Order: C-alpha cells, then structure tokens, then sequence
C-alpha cells in the first residue's frame, strides 16, 4: 500500500542525501560541488588574432 | 574498504551487541537507523561497516548464529536490537550441549549452508571487500564448533582476504564447564591452520582490570562486554577517518608476524583510570605510554616479565605531535631493551589518528606478540593430557562420531605450537 | 543541396527522434513547425533546405519517413509532443513485429508493407530539385531491420539507381548481447548490405557505454544517452552541406575519398570533445588536442582496436572556430606519430573539413558548451576482426542448426545461411588481400 | 626602505595574529565539547 | 622553462601541499586558480609559466599529478581548500594500499594503476616546448612509494629517454623509526634507483627534527612543519628558471658540475637563516655569516658528519639582496678553513647562483621575514656512512629469513634480495675508491 502523494514526496526527500544517490543518478552527470561558469561562447581557449 | 561480522554463540552476541551500540554511537546513528550526527567526517566513512536500507535508514553489517533462540530473543529485545535485518538472525531447534563434535557435525552440518548463504550474498554485495571480523569463545559447545566450522568454509571461498577472529579463552581459576580443555584444544587446532589473526582474551585478566583500575565494587558482564568492545572498535578506527600516518589490517598483520604460525596477539586499551583521580592529571603520551605498556592493563593472564616482545603496535587517536609519538617509542626501547627481541632492530610500529573516542581527549590501543602466549596453551594442554589418559569423558564425542586419532593430533599441533614459540624465546645468533 | 531520411525499425526510429530534436533545435524551428518572428527578419536564407521544406504558409514539416511493423513507436511519436511537426503520412506503421526474425520481415511481412514506403518516398522524390542522396538508420542484430532494410535498399536501388546511400547501422557489440539469434540476422543484413550501399557506418553499443562512463562520468546511462552522442556525430557529418565554411565536403566527395575497392567501404567513426562542464572548465581545448584525441581508441564509438592494422583514408571535420594552419600542423604531428599506420599504397592519407558553425547544446544534454570539435571517419583493415567474431558465433550455432526451423518456416532456404556466410568469408579474405604489406618485384 | 620593510613587517605580524586567534577559538571549542561528553556520562554512571 | 611534478604515495603528497601552497602564494595564485590585480596592458609577466599553464577564461592550474593507492590523502585533498585548483584527472586512487610491500606495489597492484599515470604524463608533456626535467617526491620506507616509484621511474625512463630526473627522497632515519620492514624496502628502492634518476637529494626526519628544535624555537615539532621546509628548499633551487638574477643556473648545470662519476650523484641539502621572528631584529645577517652557516652541521638536513668525509663539488644558491663580490669573498674564506677539505682532483670546487627574489613568508609560518637567504647542495664521500647502517640491520634481519615469505608469496623469490645487497654493497665500494688520494703523479 501507498501512503498517497505527500508521503512519497517526502521519502523521495529522504533519499537523496545517500553517497550512491549523489554520485550515482540515473542518465546524468552527477552535479558539481561548486559552482561554474559557462562563457558565452564556450570553454577552450580563442584563437588568436593576427594582422591583415 | 568493508568489513562484514559474524557473532557466534552466547558470549559472541552479547559482546557483538555492545560493540554496535558502541559503533552506532560513535557515528551518531540512532537506534531507529536514522543518522544524526553532528560533522561529516562521521558520514564521509559510514560504508565501512554500514549498508543503506531505504529512505535515510542504515543496517549494520553483521550475520547472527546459534543454535538455540534464547539469545537471540535476549539481543532483539535489547535496546538498538531493532537495527538488525530479520533475515539475518539464524538459530535451530537444539542446543550444543557444551559438546564440540555435536555441535561441528550433527547441527552444524545441519545450518552451516544456509550461514554460507547469508555471508555470500553479503560479501557479494560489496564493492571492494575487506577482512571479516569474527567473535566467539573456544571453551563453549557452538561457539567453537560451529565458529572453527565456518572460519574454515570462509577461508575456502575468500582465501585471499584477510581473516580475523577474536576470542575469549577459557579461564585457569574458574571454570563453568567440565569439558573445557578438549573443546579448547580442537578448536585452537582448527585456528592455527585457517586464521590469519586471532587475538585471545581471559576473564580472569579483566576482572583484575576492573578490580584494580577501575575500582569497580560490582562489576557484571556488561562491563566486561564494555572492554572487549572498546578495543574491537579501535582496531579498524584507521580504516575509517583521516590522520597523519594511515594504517590498515594488512599492514598490521605483516608488520607483525614474523613467521606464519605466531600470529596470536594481546590487546589492551590505555586510558583506563577511574573518575576521582582523573580530575588531578591531564593526558599526555608519555603516561599513556606509561599505561600501555603497564602489565595491570593488559587482558590476558600471562605476564609480559615472563616473556619478550618480537613486535608490538601502537594505535593513537587524537591530535598529537608525530616526534612525541617516536622518541616515546624509543625511549621506552632502549631503557627496557632485555624485553625486546634483539635481532629485529626496531620492535614497536606507531599510527597516528586525528579522530579520539567521544570524551576522550586522547587515546591508545596497543597490540602485543609476546612469547609469554605459551603459558595459557601449556596450562590447558597439561589439564587436557590429564582428562585423555584416563578416557574421562571421551564416549560422547566418539557416539557422536570423532575418531580419537583427531584428538592426538590437535594435541600434538597444539604442542608443536608451543615448541615454537619456546624456541624463538631462546634463539641466538652464533 | 536535399537529404531525404529513412528511419527503420526501433532503434533507428529512436535515433532518429534524438537527430530531428537535434536539426529542429539547431535551425530554430519550434515543435509545431513554425519559425519565430525574429528568425526571419532582414535576411531571407536557405539552409534548413537540406533537412526542411516549407509550405506555403511558412509552416516547417521534415523531409523523413518513419517505418514500423509494431505500433507501439510510431504511436509515441503520433501521441507525443512533437505531433504536429511530421505529416501524419509520413509515419507508416504495419500490425505486428518481424519477432526477430530475418525471415518474417523480408519474405512474410515486409512484403505487404514495403510499397507504400515507396510511394511515399518518391511522392517525396519528386517534389525536389537538388536531392543528393539517401541516409538510412536501422540495426542489424534484429528482424525487421534487416529484413525490411535490406528489401528497401534494394527496391531503392533498382528505382534511384546511382544516387548515393549511406547507413548508419548498430551492429552487435562483442561482449554486451540482447538477443540469442543476432548471428544470423546479422550475418544475413551484411549479405544484402555489400551490393547495395555506398558507405556503412558501424556503431557498437559497449563503446558508446565505455565513453560515458570514461570521458563523461555517468556510471547509469541508458539509450537517450547514446542517441544524442549519435545524433550530434550525424550532425557534424551534414553539417558541411548546410553552412558556410573555408573547405567544404560534399556527400560524394566522401564517397570518392574513402572507397579504394568497391567491397571496402565499411567505415570507423569517433567524435573528440564529449567532456563534462567540470573538466572543461578546467581544461583549455586547442586544435592540436582534440586531433591528438580523435585517434586515441578511447574515444571511438565501435568496439575495435586500430593498433591491430593499418588506415587507409581518414576524413576529418573540423566545426567552429578553427583555422587551417593549425589543422595543417597538427595533420603532420599526426603523421609524425609511430603507432599510427598508413598502407604504403596510400602515401596522401587525410581529407580534412573545416566549418565555422559550433555544435549546438541542448537544454537537457549532458555534454558541455564547447567552441570547436571534430569528428572523423576513417577506413581500416581492423574491422575485419569484427567480422571474424561474427562468424565464430555462426558457426558454432550453425554446426547443429540450432534455431534454423524457425527461418525454414517462415520461408526461407537453408543454403541462404551457407552462401551468406561465404560471401563474409570472401569479405574476410578481401581485407587480408588489401592489407598486404607489401609485393614482390619477381 | 626601512619604512617600507617595517609597514609589511606590520602587516605581516597583523595577518599571523588574526591566524593565532581562529586557531584559539576552534582549540576552546573542541575542549568544551569535550568536558561536556566527560560531565554526562559521569551523571549518568552515577544515577544508575 | 616547464617541470612536471610527480607525487608518489603519503610523504610525497603530503610534501605537496605545503610545494604547492608556498609557489601558489609566491606567484599570487589565489586558492581557486585566478589572479588579482589588473589584467590590462601595460605590464605583463610569465614567471608562472614553469609550473602553471593557464585557460582561455583566465584560470590557472598546475603541473602537477598526485598519486596513491589508497583513497584517503587524495580525497583530503579532493575536500580541502585547494579543490578548485586541481583537475580532478590528476588526482589519481586506487582501492588499497600496498601495505609496506616492495613486492606488492611492484608485482600486484601497481601493475594495474600504472598506464593510467602514463597516460597523464604524456597529457602534460604534449602541452609543453620546453621542458627540462621531472621532479618526482617519495619515501623508500614504504611499500607503494619504493615499489611503484621503482615501476614508474623505469617506465618513465623508457619513454622520455633523455629527460631529466631529480628526486626527493625520505630515507628511514637511524634511529627514529616507524615500521618494523624499512629496511629491506630501502635496500630494494636504491637498487631500481641508482639506475634511473640523475641526481637525489637526501632527507631525514630526525635532523629536520633537530634543526627545528635548536634553531626555531618549537618544542613539539610535527610533519607540517618538515613539509614546509622541504618546500622552501625545492623553492629555492628551483628560483633560478623563474625569476631575474645576475648568475642564472639551468636544471642541465646541476648535473653538469654536481656530478663527475655517473653513479656518484647522491647529494646533501642544508638551509643557512633557518631562524625565528623574534631573534631576526635583534641581528644582522650578513653574507658571510650564512655562507659560515651553511657548512656547520648543525645547519643539515641529513644527519651525516661531513668531517668524515671530502667534498666532490658545492652548488651554492644566494638569492635576495646579495653582490657577487661578498659571496667571492665568502668562498675565499671558506677554502681558507682547515676543517674543511676537498678531494685533490677538484682544485675549482664551488659553484654560485644569485637571484634577485628574497625568500617569501607564509602567513601561518614559524620562519621570520630575512632579505636574504642561501641553500647549498653537495656532493660528499661521507654518504656512504648512512648506506652502512641500512645494510647493517638488513644483514640482521636477513639473517633469519624474518619477513621473507610475504614477499615470496606476492612475487619476489628470494634471490633478489641477494641481488640487492651486492649492489648496495658494490655502491659503497665506489664511494671507497673515488675518496681514495692518487698514489703519484706519474
Ligand atoms: N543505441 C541504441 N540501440 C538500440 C536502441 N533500441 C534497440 N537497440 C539495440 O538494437 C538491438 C535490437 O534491435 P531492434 O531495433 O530492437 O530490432 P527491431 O528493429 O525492433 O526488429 P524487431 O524486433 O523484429 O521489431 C539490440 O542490440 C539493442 O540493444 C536504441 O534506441 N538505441
Ligand atoms: N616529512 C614527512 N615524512 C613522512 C610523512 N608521512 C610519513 N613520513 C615518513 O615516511 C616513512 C613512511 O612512508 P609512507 O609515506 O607512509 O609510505 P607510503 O608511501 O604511504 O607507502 P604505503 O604505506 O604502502 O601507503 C616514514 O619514515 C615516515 O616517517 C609526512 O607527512 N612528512
Ligand atoms: N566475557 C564474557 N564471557 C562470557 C559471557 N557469557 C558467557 N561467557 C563465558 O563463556 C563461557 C561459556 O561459553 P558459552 O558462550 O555459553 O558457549 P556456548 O554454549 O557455545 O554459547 C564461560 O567461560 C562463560 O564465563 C559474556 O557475556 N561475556
Ligand atoms: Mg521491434
Ligand atoms: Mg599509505
């Protein structure tokens, strides 16, 4: 038997501080223990610039 | 790195339940499974002797033996006896009656499969496994014949891994049962082949403990389990929280053993020291040195003056400095240098942990090799070539089946065992 | 300046849903077919044409045919989000299911269906003016994609005739298995696929697992996953019919530059910068390491080692900000290298691409935002070690016809499976031919 | 230059005492963590 | 220019935070890899550039693995403060440890963790042009340290050939001790290490202890406070590629003056103005008092005797504000000293260095701020003495066979030991005959 909606809710709640949830989620990359910045036009370096 | 435990037998489960509660508080574990302690260095660890069961809850990673329920009723009534998993609690329909052979072959033979295939799903279920840790005692009927029984099945399937038991020897003063010396004997011959380590604990020892230290008008068993429990716990405390100088059961073990028969340890635990006289000297590493190394701390009956120390290992928990710890180690070396074994150059190992038990500034637990061992072997050889002279006892086991050429040969290994012992005391160069 | 798509079976319809929320989310058409106002303003342009035509009214609908013989796909696809985006007839959907069977989708079953998939496609055919070839998805390990495919592909080339076919085909991986008769299907697939394609892509599911797990730190992936690691290798290969560039590619110039021998032309595809946001903050990504990394064996998607022979042509795309210079630079520290072969007979190796368009990042994605990648094909002899462990696996069920009543049932010759299996025989002695170090002047 | 080493002398001797004085705190925390473990289980023992 | 750090098992990571924490906060690099300041042009700066590569945004981050078998010191530094500067590829765990075996590391389990630290050098040196060596950082006391230290040293030797190697070495102190097995583990790391490495400097703990207790003032001394003097100890001699000076020294003229025999390469390290904040106003601390510092014993950081032996060569490092005319004048007054000597085929024994860049203070320190310092390194005869007594104990040991079957039963037979030893034994043969005077001139 299932105790409705607001119980699942909160067993969900409960789940997610184990270590195997943390870094081990289902079809994701496991998320960042600090935060990062994405740049507007991406990661890596530009390529530099040179004269006509 | 993961342990998994068995508890086998009265004196087994009652300590196995004190050393939970004791685990469950040092990481502050409810015992309604729910954690709350209070630093994540407690959490960051918790897979160490701990599996997740769902929604926040965590079970304890220990299989519960024997052969008839009482106990068992006793620890699930106890007051964490809920944390265990059902499924886990094994027990039959008949007791061992006090008989090794009964207990080995007739209901051991009887249980010992379904006890395999609750530690295989078990072990099978870690990611990477460490030793299993064991704790039963030689002188009863189920605790060491079904204890000696698995420890060898345990040892055909993970050979490679490491096995460690702990076990209460049966004591020269007082004893409470008669048959005593035969179960002893078969079952030390059944350890000295299978085990990697075997650490062996008097009462007498402990009551002398707490006689003397601890000044205790009334001690009762709760106390004794309460000893015991603080040194098992201490062992693996380096497998399980940072520090300056690592250590781990492997290392112990060939940092110990010179010679793979003399593997068999005395433990003690140092700042033991009762609540009046406390408040008049503060802890420091030259009086737990002091302590630890004093004969009135250590729980086996056989003295160190009578023996010398092929090796020794000392456990420290708390913050501390590293040349302390070193220029303690050899002091104490040099100023008692006719204790020490003379070929190996340096006898003591040091480790060094930031995390102390709860109250405790600081503390030690000290393991010991000494030559001393011979003596309890020797007491329970003689009194077993007194009881098979004359027969005294024998048609039980042999109704239930034992050959007597099994009882010749545990008495001349256990013998041999001896021997060899007696012969590195005295050793030479030339 | 068009590609007509065909999506065969589960897995090739599955991919192909990750490849059209790909090419919809990269040109900007929203889900109900539309373009939003701002797209279409002060410059009118062309290029969704590849994969896009319009109606008279502006509404986008993709040039695509979905084929099934169970419902349960396409009715997801009908049921689902992106309903209004495809024509309805468009998404052909048969009873019931090729059951794993070869036998059952070629002879039995596909028969009945296969006709409308032609109809609707040269009904597609003919309301085009630069169609430049077919692209086919579908695996092999199972019965309707085999069978089906191959029975497709043949009508396809009788009617189109010399218009190009490339495929991109998941084919067993070596250790990984799902189904126990995927020997036959596969080995009776690659019968019909010899005579009737261009170039064949090969994709092995346990490669795509070890590079999530390895380069992105996924330890639970499942098929989404995969599919957009493929759909983005698919994009990046169409990519230069679609925009703007310093050294364009077109369709048939891979088939000229890849295919030495007309039976060689099965090919070994690996995508560089698959890389989480937590590394590539951490990392500068220049030209000179994603071409070091596009021939470490760790990045490729089939399962093959290419220490075990030797390369005879390698195309290499380069997208997003890259100049040639460094392209050039780093094709010659490639060559420079020792464990990294070329047949003597093929001294000029390389093609290479460059695209100034970056990959597009989708909101629920898993890789990061990068401003260049590359993506290679290439040909080598050391897939013929695929094929071997194919056959092994034939013979030892085929030595007792362990399942072949079946296939005899639903109306199929047992010399089929003898003559297939010497043909791959022939395919085997093929690349051991090819791949001669070297002849004698006498 | 004597002035100049002198200020970062200064500055210097400022930054190890603000080290000093969190190093300070976190010890006293600890110990009256401790004493209070040590004071409850004495009242307890003593009760039972 | 570049130099790649190598950190092997407990010693040499721990060695490694404080390296890193002391050239971070030398250069200005702050805990999470980025740059106060300006950025604008106007000046501009490369002195990181020998252990730090920057990324596009800015970021910078080190040349630096970390290597251990056991999880706990790299997750405490996965954890700690400097979590943001690493990446995370670099910081390398297995699953156990190897438990003070030689064999264990070497044969069983380092087998396995090995390409992956192969595959992370190789990553760093492709993103070079002009690098001049590997420092590498270990204990021989323990088990991974020798075994995998051995291992990885003779990979490495294979692969990049030429290339420099200078190690950090912690040997087993006379009589301070930590585990019962030091010895043979120390025989067993000299012997791979006399043959792969170019110049070893030599440390033990009890001497470091000792220069602590009677210079600085702390009565109860521990590791952070060793490991901070090794890193200004590696700082200095490494000062000389990063920063201006009137007399530069490149890593090849340590090896080209340090070292006549290619065997004899083991040198003595000692730090002259190891003194506390309190004692440095009250005194002046010209050059000659340091350089009269330098050669008293008291100054060392291995406890040898030098008056037991001759010295081969002197590499003296000045940096700060020092003139080359007082450290001539120094010199001069040394060779004037009686109880210093020289072998008498080294007439010329001395080389200087002077560097403009004073010795930098850390804000948690025991050092006082000086503005000027001096580190030597030496070559020296009396070395043989500290191999003596390992080979004393071992033959004790040994004698009974004691600990031998451990290493038996994981890989090692027997007969290696012997081996071993009659190396270590020809090893002090050498440094016999080299400190041997020549009969005659003719
Ligand atoms: N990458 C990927 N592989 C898939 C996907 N779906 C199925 N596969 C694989 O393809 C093989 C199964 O082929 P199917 O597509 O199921 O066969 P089928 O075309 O449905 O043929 P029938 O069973 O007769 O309908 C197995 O190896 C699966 O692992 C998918 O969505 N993505
Ligand atoms: N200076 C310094 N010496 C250390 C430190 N830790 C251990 N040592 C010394 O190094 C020797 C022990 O070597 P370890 O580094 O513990 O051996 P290991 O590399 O951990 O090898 P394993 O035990 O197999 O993990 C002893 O002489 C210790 O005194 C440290 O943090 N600093
Ligand atoms: N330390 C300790 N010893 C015990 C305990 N219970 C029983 N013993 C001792 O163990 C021996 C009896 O063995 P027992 O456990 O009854 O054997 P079993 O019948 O096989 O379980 C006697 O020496 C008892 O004094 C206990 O709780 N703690
Ligand atoms: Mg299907
Ligand atoms: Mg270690």
């Amino acid at each position: 038997e299932t105790g409705g909606r607001m119980m699942a809710l909160m067993e969900q709640q409960l789940e997610r501080a184990y270590l195997s949830n943390v870094r081990r989620p289902l079809g994701k990359v496991p998320a960042a223990m600090y935060d990062v910045q994405v740049p507007h036009s991406g990661f890596g370096i530009p390529s530099e610039k040179s004269e006509s | 790195r993961e342990i998994v435990c068995v508890q086998a037998g009265q004196c087994g489960n009652q300590i196995g339940s004190k050393f939970w509660e004791v685990i469950s508080d040092e990481h502050g574990v409810d015992p309604t499974g729910t954690y709350q302690g209070d630093s994540d260095l407690q959490l960051e660890r918790i897979n160490v002797y701990f599996d997740e069961a769902t929604g926040g809850r965590y079970v304890p990673r220990s299989v519960l033996i024997d052969l008839e329920p009482g106990t068992m009723d006793s620890v699930r009534a106890g007051p964490y006896g809920q944390i265990f998993r059902p499924d886990n609690f094994i027990f039959g329909q008949s007791g061992a009656g006090n008989n090794w052979a009964k207990g080995h072959y007739t209901e051991g033979a009887e249980l010992i499969d379904s006890v395999l295939d609750v530690c295989c799903k078990e072990a099978e279920s870690c990611d990477c496994l460490q030793g299993f840790q064991i704790c039963h005692s030689l002188g009863g009927g189920t605790g060491s014949g079904m204890g000696t029984l698995l420890i060898s099945k345990l040892r055909e399937q993970y050979p490679d891994r490491i096995m460690m038991t702990f076990s209460i020897i049966p004591s020269p003063k007082v004893s409470d049962t008669v048959v005593e010396p035969y179960n002893t004997t078969l079952s030390v011959h059944q350890l000295v082949e299978n085990s990697d380590e075997s650490m062996c604990i008097d009462n007498e020892a402990l009551y002398d403990i707490c006689f003397r230290t601890l000044k205790l008008t009334t001690p009762t068993f709760g106390d004794l389990n309460h000893l015991v429990s603080a040194v098992v716990s201490g062992v693996t405390c380096c497998l399980r929280f940072p520090g300056q100088l690592n250590s781990d059961l492997r290392k112990l073990a060939v940092n110990l053993v010179p010679f793979p028969r003399l593997h068999f340890f005395m433990m003690g635990f140092a700042p033991l020291t009762s609540r009046g006289s406390q408040q008049y000297r503060g802890l420091s590493v030259p009086e737990l040195t002091q302590q630890m190394f004093d004969a009135k701390n250590m729980m086996q009956a056989a003295d160190p003056r009578h023996g010398r120390y092929l090796t020794a290992s000392a456990l420290f928990r708390g913050r501390m400095s590293t040349k302390e710890v070193d220029e303690q180690m050899l002091n104490v070396q040099n100023k008692n240098s006719s204790y020490f074994i003379e070929w190996i150059p340096n006898n003591i190992k040091s480790s060094v942990c930031d995390i102390p038990p709860k109250g405790l500034k600081m503390a030690v637990t000290f393991i010991g090799n000494n030559t001393c061992i011979q003596e309890m072997f020797r007491r329970v050889g003689e009194q077993f070539t007194l009881m098979f002279r004359r027969k005294a006892f024998l048609h039980w086991y042999t109704g239930e089946g034992m050959d007597e050429m099994e009882f010749t040969e545990a008495e001349s290994n256990m013998n041999d065992l001896v021997s060899e012992y007696q012969q590195y005391q005295d050793a030479t160069i030339e | 300046r068009e590609a007509i798509c065909i999506h065969i079976g589960q897995a090739g319809c599955q991919v192909g849903n990750a490849c059209w929320e790909l090419f919809c989310l990269e040109h900007g058409i929203q889900p109900d077919g539309a373009m939003p106002s701002d797209k279409t303003i002060g410059v009118e342009d062309d290029a969704f044409n590849t994969f896009f035509s319009e109606t008279g009214a502006g509404k986008h609908v993709p040039r695509a045919v979905f084929l099934d013989l169970e419902p349960t796909v396409v009715d997801e696809v009908r049921t689902g989000t992106y309903r209004q985006l495809f024509h309805p007839e468009q998404l052909i959907s048969g009873k019931e299911d090729a059951a794993n069977n070869y036998a059952r989708g070629h002879y039995t079953i596909g028969k009945e269906i296969v006709d409308l998939c032609l109809d609707r496609i040269r009904k597609l055919a003919d309301n085009c003016t630069g169609l430049q070839g077919f692209l086919v998805y579908h695996a092999v390990g199972g019965g309707t994609g085999s069978g089906l495919g191959a029975l497709l592909l043949e009508r396809l080339s009788v009617d189109y005739g010399k218009k190009s076919k490339l495929g991109y085909t998941v084919y067993p991986s070596p250790q990984v298995s799902t189904a126990v008769v995927e020997p036959y299907n596969s080995v009776l697939s690659t019968h019909s696929l010899l005579e009737h394609t261009d170039v064949a892509a090969m994709l092995d599911n346990e490669a795509i697992y070890d590079l999530t797990r390895r380069n992105l730190d996924i330890e639970r992936p499942t098929y989404t996953n995969l599919n957009r690691l493929i759909g983005q290798v698919v994009s990046s290969l169409t990519a230069s019919l679609r925009f703007d560039g310093a050294l364009n590619v077109d369709l048939t110039e891979f088939q000229t530059n890849l295919v030495p021998y007309p039976r060689i032309h099965f090919v070994l595809t690996s995508y560089a910068p698959v890389i989480s946001a937590e590394k590539a903050y951490h990392e500068q990504l220049s030209v000179s390491e994603i071409s070091n990394a596009v021939f470490e064996p760790a990045s490729m998607m089939t399962k093959c080692d290419p220490r075990h022979g030797k390369y005879m042509a390698c195309c290499l795309m380069y997208r997003g900000d890259v100049v040639p210079k460094d392209v050039n630079a780093a094709v010659a520290t490639i060559k420079t290298k020792r464990t990294i072969q070329f047949v003597d007979w093929s001294p000029t190796g390389f093609k290479c691409g460059i695209n100034y368009q970056p990959p597009t990042v989708v909101p629920g994605g898993d890789l990061a935002k990068v401003q260049r990648a590359v993506c290679m094909i290439a040909n080598s002899t050391a897939i013929a070690e695929v094929f071997a462990r194919i056959d092994h696996k034939f013979d030892l069920m085929y030595s007792k016809r362990a399942f072949v009543h079946w296939y005899v049932g639903e109306g199929m010759e047992e010399g089929e499976f003898s003559e297939a299996r010497e043909d791959l025989a022939a395919l085997e002695k093929d690349y051991e031919e090819v791949g001669a170090e070297s002849a004698d002047m006498d | 230059l004597r002035e100049k080493e002198a200020v970062k002398a200064r500055i210097l001797e400022e930054q190890s005492k603000k080290i000093m004085e969190e190093r300070l705190k976190r010890e006293e925390l600890e110990s009256l963590l401790s004493d209070y473990y040590e004071a409850e289980r004495i009242s307890r023992e003593r009760q039972a």
